[PDB]
């Protein structure tokens, strides 16, 4: 199935030209079968994007291009545009499994912003909440671009893991990117210790905020 | 040349079966060849068998032995791929998909906008739902940051607006967290003007549909 291998990302600005590799083996590439590619973007279905290793279907930009090579396989972007940022597969067929054979898949990132630094928000448990005998840290993170951060939770100052819930970043109604960290704790647990706090990590920044049971 | 629409979203327990349709609107759907693709959450690309509908034969994957059944309605126009015995690896977006006539292994050219299929042993749970309250913890400058914490749900998904949709602007409600539980949770954060804190009346309207519950909860300061 995901057995041909493309790298995990791929990244340009606007105006520049990217390549995807698509490497398979003697069983499929291979075997001189035709790779396709297929386009995802982000919440929508697949669409053809390349087949019989280099055509274009009707309304697909001249931008892109494939060609095969021995075992391997090529996609090119000439030209990176915004609308390209997109998750691309290639995909073919297997003669030792006698079927479809898809690519690990790459996520192809149009650097087309500035940089921005996150906003970092941490709320304590509401008291409503430990009434209830649970007791959660909520860690928000905003307009922060690229979409890449680490959260880390410590207790005085000393790391915690268990407990730790993260939501993998994502766009907002303005381009940049969000994303959440949850601590869970029991009532206990947080009326322990002297504070609590979220600790963010964006482009070699770190951001820190804490709470108190006081 | 062909359009392709399928079934809704499924929630099912393990052990049960479930039956997802793909409707074909032009072109000539008894002639074409027929997939299911699958798409784990974060994965990649998983093929489950085709149908060829002029022989009335179906090629299974080797992954799925008895599981899945595939099936045509040459007179509604309707493809069928029904799984049984589910999983919860068995959770997936289910695609549609069109290779051309022939037995050949064709590329595909029209999919389907595909059917999410979760498949847990959790039961339908509507949200407890929290405030966030905004304080000088959340305030920076003209604008304060308040919330709702939409707790431990099942299925997804959930919305949340703010006084009943009148408020959209300074609005992100995040996706959320699977937990061990095998519950969900999201934050909705509304960034409003900090001389409005303690004047202006901010409610989070928190809908679940899969639990028939809704909720209102006023988000106040200190």
């Amino acid at each position: 199935q995901s057995v041909l291998t493309q790298p995990p990302s791929v990244s340009g600005a606007p105006g520049q030209r990217v390549t995807i590799s698509c490497t398979g083996s003697s069983s499929n590439i291979g075997a001189h079968y035709d790779v396709h590619w297929y386009q995802q973007l982000p919440g929508t279905a697949p669409k053809l994007l390349i087949y019989g290793n280099s055509n274009r279907p009707s309304g697909v930009p001249d931008r892109f291009s494939g060609s095969k090579s021995g075992t391997s396989a090529s996609l090119a972007i000439t030209g990176l545009q915004a609308e390209d940022e997109a998750d691309y597969y290639c995909q073919s067929y297997d003669s030792s499994l006698s079927g479809y054979v898809f690519g690990t898949g790459t996520k192809v990132t149009v650097l087309g912003q500035p940089k921005a630094n996150p906003t970092v928000t941490l709320f304590p448990p509401s008291s409503e909440e430990l009434q209830a005998n649970k007791a959660t840290l909520v860690c928000l993170i905003s307009d922060f671009y690229p979409g890449a951060v680490t959260v880390a939770w410590k207790a005085d100052s000393s790391p915690v893991k268990a407990g730790v819930e993260t939501t993998t970043p994502s766009k907002q109604s303005n381009n940049k990117y969000a994303a959440s960290s949850y601590l869970s704790l029991t009532p206990e647990q947080w009326k322990s210790h002297r504070s609590y706090s979220c600790q963010v990590t964006h482009e070699g920044s770190t951001v820190e905020k804490t709470v108190a049971p006081t | 040349q062909v359009q392709l629409v399928q079934s809704g979203a499924e929630v099912k327990k393990p052990g049960s079966s479930v039956k997802v349709s793909c409707k074909a609107s032009g072109g000539n759907f008894n002639t074409y060849t027929i997939s299911w693709v699958r798409q784990a959450p974060g994965q990649g690309l998983e093929w489950m068998g085709r149908i060829i509908p002029i022989f009335g034969i179906v090629n299974p994957a080797q992954k799925f032995p008895g599981r899945v059944t595939i099936n045509v309605d040459k007179s509604t126009n309707t493809a069928y791929m029904e799984l049984s015995s589910l999983r919860s690896e068995d959770t997936a977006v289910y695609y549609c998909a069109t290779s051309g006539v022939g037995l050949h292994f064709g590329y595909f050219d029209y999919w389907g906008q595909g059917t999410q299929v979760t498949v847990s042993s959790a039961s339908t749970k509507g949200p407890s739902v929290f405030p966030l309250a905004p304080s000088s913890k959340s305030t920076s400058g003209g604008t304060a940051a308040l919330g709702c914490l939409v707790k431990d749900y099942f299925p997804e998904p959930v919305t949340v607006s703010w006084n009943s949709g009148a408020l959209t602007s300074g609005v992100h409600t995040f996706p959320a967290v699977l937990q061990s539980s095998g519950l969900y949770s999201l934050s909705s954060v509304v960034t409003v003007p900090s001389s409005s804190l303690g004047t202006q009346t901010y409610i989070c309207n928190v809908n679940h549909k899969p639990s028939n519950t809704k909720v209102d909860k006023k988000v106040e300061p200190k």
